């Protein structure tokens, strides 16, 4: 008998639907990264980071700082034999 | 009228019909009330279009 008006009630709409919730997640998600790997300082020195820089970041990984570890014992209580027999 | 030779009532209803010829006229009385449900149509309208226009370059 009148106009019925469904086309423009998205004003208050825009709340309730599901998606509303990941759009306004990932616009928070978004804006504070970094962009492309910046403010790295990929290099820092304070007497023992170049050793972490050589040896323990995700790029050289191998074992031999255990292998220099391991020769760290092999260099310390042999010394001790030398103060004990 | 010229059909009926003992016409005495086509006059009668002729005059009745011209009696009434001002029949009866229409309303476009609201002017009111459509004012007033186009205002909260075209309120809503633009907030819709304001707010998608905006959420669009967001």
């Amino acid at each position: 008998v009148s106009t019925l008006i469904p086309p423009k009630v998205v004003s208050s709409k825009n709340i309730g639907s599901a998606p509303n919730a990941k759009r306004i997640a990932n616009v928070v998600h978004f804006y504070k990264s970094l962009p492309q790997g910046p403010a790295p300082a990929i290099k820092a020195n304070t007497r023992l980071a170049r050793y972490k820089a050589k040896y323990f970041d995700g790029d050289n990984a191998s074992g031999k700082p255990l292998w220099h570890f391991a020769l760290g014992i092999i260099a310390f209580g042999y010394s001790m034999e030398y103060y004990f027999h | 009228r010229s059909v009926l030779k003992n016409t005495s009532v086509i006059d009668k209803i002729e005059s009745y019909v011209k009696q009434y010829k001002p029949v009866k006229i229409d309303a476009s009385k609201q002017l009111q009330v459509i004012e007033s449900f186009e205002k909260h149509a075209m309120t809503n309208a633009k907030e819709t279009e304001s707010l998608v226009s905006k959420e669009l370059k967001d």
